[PDB]
RNA sequence: UUGACCUCAAAUCAGGUAGGAGUACCCGCUGAACUUAAGCAUAUCAAUAAGCGGAGGAAAAGAAACCAACCGGGAUUGC
RNA sequence: UGGUGAACUAUGCCUGAAUAGGGUGAAGCCAGAGGAAACUCUGGUGGAGGCUCGUAGCGGUUCUGACGUGCAAAUCGAUCGUCGAAUUUGGGUAUAGGGGCGAAAGACUAAUCGAACCAUCUAGUAGCUGGUUCCUGCCGAAGUUUCCCUCAGGAUAGCAG
RNA sequence: GAUGGGGAAGCUCCGUUUCAAAGGCCUGAUUUUAUGCAGGCCACCAUCGAAAGGGAAUCCGGUUAAGAUUCCGGAACCUGG
RNA sequence: CUUGUGACGGCCCGUGAAAAUCCACAGGAAGGAAUAGUUUUCAUGCCAGGUCGUACUGAUAACCGCAGCAGGUCUCCAAGG
RNA sequence: GUGAUUUCUGCCCAGUGCUCUGAAUGUCAAAGUGAAGAAAUUCAACCAAGCGCGGGUAAACGGCGGGAGUACUCUCUUAAGGUAGCCAAAUGCCUCGUCAUCUAAUUAGUGACGCGCAUGAAUGGAUUAACGAGAUUCCCACUGUCCCUAUCUAC
RNA sequence: UUUACUUAUUCAAUGAAGCGGAGCUGGAAUUCAUUUUCCACGUUCUAGCAUUCAAGGUCCCAUUCGGGGCUGAUCCGGGUU
RNA sequence: GUGGCCUAUCGAUCCUUUAGUCCCUCGGAAUUUGAGGCUAGAGGUGCCAGAAAAGUUACCACAGGGAUAACUGGCUUGUGG
């Protein structure tokens, strides 16, 4: 379902401006969370250790 | 409740536009032979202005090369076009302001107006007063041409659409205050019927979304869905975010 | 003022006499008769005014030539003399 | 070049035919709500009223892709 | 359910028409003066403005005046707002009823609008109000039990013929 | 607001130059002659819509109970042939 | 004073209809004279101009407001102090 | 949506909306697939969008609290605790708030004050020349509004 | 899931005019034998002008008043693009 | 001894489901699934003899009511005097 809305609307773009529009969007950030919990989980571990 | 305002707008009763006192569409000349294989060569005869509209026209003359006898085109005036001025139009014209090389032939950086979207509609972008079109890149093998539009999207169209070079003349004309609701009134007068406008919570909510109540307020949130139907979309349709950024 | 000062500004009719039933039912910009049709080929009529249909039908004005079809009928569509 | 065939046209071509009215009864389409349910939504009113198309002195149906389960009947219609 | 209305009025379009006399005195320009220069000052000219006083016109603030079985189903008198424009208006034309049009009052849409008018369905339904037409004779009550979206009504038992 | 078309069960709706084989114009030629055949030209593409818009051309004098730039007398103008 | 007009000036993010109709120019098709023509955008001369409306009021009595209603209803002309 | 100019528009994305090109089995229709059955059928797996999970967004709807110490600090709670301004204001119940002024006397007016029932920032906040058949207070002039009535004209 | 193909279907333009392939003629081109290719393939100081199946060349006709064919203006496929 | 020492401690039709009879029916004749019946329970209506159910109206409407409020009058006089 991503892949047909990426190719419908997205496909006369370049790298900096989805760069740009995911910011704007805030969609960046979100994903930049994730993986700081990812990061989060491992440091948890260690200091259990 | 009652049928809304934009709502009632398409039915095009006292909604259409007052076009008694326009000169014609402003197309660009037809794609027959001479523009896709060389050029030919008009005459500008008169800059005139349009009603209900902020730029001004162009008159340009060409000849048929099929028949005995001339065919008047209207342009949208490039600003530094002026009467007498000989315009070529065609593949090989020579790179001047006011000429209507095809985009594949004009190198990068360059600045054009009343572009084609696809090769032959005779003009549909950046024709609005000051406004332009710039070509970002070419791309020959799929022989399509980024360009740059007025809302600052990029568009990958077609190398063999067509556009005047230069800019659209009487630019700078939103600058000045109107100051006055005549000066409104004389504005709309002559596009179409828009104006005055009410404020949707300052009504009864019969007749909008926003009316009613005992003090004049939304009640609900004013960003609306783009599932949401007629007579529901009246407000921020669609917004992705809201309020002024800093 | 929508009372009697409101009723000294009528002077312009919107309807006028129509072709096919002289009745004051024309419509001027519509260019329709209000009781017959006209200018539709059918002749406007319903079920539901069943007194104008008694108003208007057959019998009530000459019958030029059906007052004579039950009397050649009678003798049997005869010819000569 | 000439002559066919197929398909498609044009004629104030020769001769015809359709429309509109009436509409009680008839053959179809479309289609409510008031009402009743002691409220009301399925239901009912009603496969009705209004609207539309089409006939005749009648129309429609009609000589079984039927009814039956009996010792079987035998087109349709009506009481 | 099916029709009829924009002759009033709301709005857009097309084509026409109408609007004394004053007050203020904007740009532009001319002359003189000053200054070292930037430029400033003085006197004229000019005649701008959804400027202003005020007729015709358009409107309707107050007297809560007159009238209030009126001249009139909205008028009369004085006092008023505005008066070169977002002005006023004729004719043509477009928009039709859960629809129109609205500088937005639920306003206007033919004295009808918080859903016009006409006809039909329709003799719509009403536990609710009113009425219900001659005489005499004989007998003669109940406002209580139980159940009910029952409490202005019914059923059932009782009382009566 | 028809037509060509396309919707709609249908009354009818859309559209007005559209996915149409959409017509008429002058010279004449022929002088069995009628108007075909010699030709050649042209592609708008129904029609309705203003008694205030556009627009060929008339004035004076007199005259009636009641008509007049309309009648009478005089003097003009335009269009078609 | 009313009205017509001319040359200008100011204003606009307002720059303030269309068609019928008429004329001219470019072009050089074709037709053309010498005992004769060619021209009717010069002058004079001839004939015809059909159909419908045409009176009156236009408002404190001819219109609309139940009426001979102090209401409403578009416009032209405009003497002296 | 707000409503000239000037000057500003503070904090909050937890809720309700709106919006993502994120991540992907939780919810999970019809068709299709598999198994059982003699078949009707039953049971599972798979399963689009949207929900659900994760972000953004307040000139989107809106919201802007308590307990101690000495305006300031600490603590609890919360998404964040009313910032700049303004006020008995057309918004203040108590209330005819308190002080000053205006008057002989003022529930009226104005200027201040602010624990403000229940002020507050495009729900726009504050200020503001000119303008107003807008609402309110005071002063001069003026008068039959009144003390206190009288007279005249027309109909 | 990606990706061809075009004739169904869809969009657009034009009074359905210059589509595609091949060939000339020039330029670059390096040819390793003879041409592999690729670009072109009548118009740019100037508010004039560009039309009569086109002049010329050539071949017929029956010369005369002229008329016709080819070329000028390269072939091939009828897919309007 | 046919529940609780006694006086309270609870629920129709339709539908679903369970137990029993393994009985009756599926109407052209049979077998097997499936379905429908008979007898006795359960799933519940607390508004408890048992509708499936949010507001507002200062723009409001209709049928009624002095069976019913908001004056005065009347009875009473707690309270007030
Ligand atoms: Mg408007
Ligand atoms: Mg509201
Ligand atoms: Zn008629």
């Amino acid at each position: 379902g991503k892949l047909k809305k990426i190719q419908k609307k997205y496909a006369d773009q370049d790298e900096t401006e989805r760069l740009l529009r995911l910011e704007a969007l805030g969609t960046l950030k979100g994903i930049e969370k994730q993986q700081q919990r990812k990061k989060e989980e491992i440091m948890k571990r260690e200091v259990r250790e | 409740g009652r049928v809304i305002r934009n709502q009632r707008k398409g039915a095009g009763s006292i909604f259409t536009s007052h076009t008694r006192l326009r000169q014609g569409a402003a197309k660009l000349r037809t794609l027959d032979y001479a523009e896709r294989h060389g050029y030919i060569r008009g005459i500008v005869k008169q800059i005139v202005h349009d009603s209900g509209r902020g730029a001004p026209l162009a008159k340009v003359v060409f000849r048929d090369p099929y028949k005995y006898r001339l065919r008047e085109e209207i342009f949208i005036a490039n600003e530094g076009v002026h009467t007498g001025q000989f315009i070529y139009a065609g593949k090989k014209a020579s790179l001047n302001v006011g000429n209507v090389l095809p985009l594949g032939s004009v190198p990068e950086g360059t600045i054009v107006s009343n572009v084609e979207e696809k090769p032959g509609d005779r003009g549909a972008l950046a024709r609005a007063s000051g406004n332009y079109v710039i070509i970002i890149g070419h791309n020959p093998d799929e022989n399509k041409t980024r360009v740059r539009l007025p809302s600052g999207a990029k568009k990958v169209i077609s190398s063999d659409a067509r556009g005047v070079i230069g800019v659209i003349a009487g630019g700078g004309r939103v600058d000045k205050p109107l100051l006055k609701a005549g000066r409104a009134f004389h504005k709309y007068r002559l596009k179409r019927n828009s104006w005055p406008k009410t404020r949707g919570v300052a009504m009864n909510p019969v007749d909008h979304p926003h009316g009613g109540g005992n003090h004049q307020h939304i009640g609900k949130a004013s960003t609306i869905s783009r599932g949401a139907v007629s007579g529901q979309k009246a407000g921020l349709i669609a917004a992705r975010r809201t309020g002024l950024l800093r | 003022g929508k009372g009697t000062p409101s009723f000294g500004k009528r002077h312009n009719k919107s309807h006028t006499l129509c072709n096919r039933c002289g009745r004051r039912s024309f419509h001027v910009q519509k260019k329709t008769c209000s009781s017959c049709g006209y200018p539709a080929a059918k002749t406007r009529s319903y079920n539901w005014g069943a007194k104008a249909k008694r108003r208007h039908t057959t019998g009530t004005g000459r019958m030029r030539y059906l007052k004579h079809v039950s009397r050649r009928f009678k003798n049997g569509f005869q010819t000569g003399s």
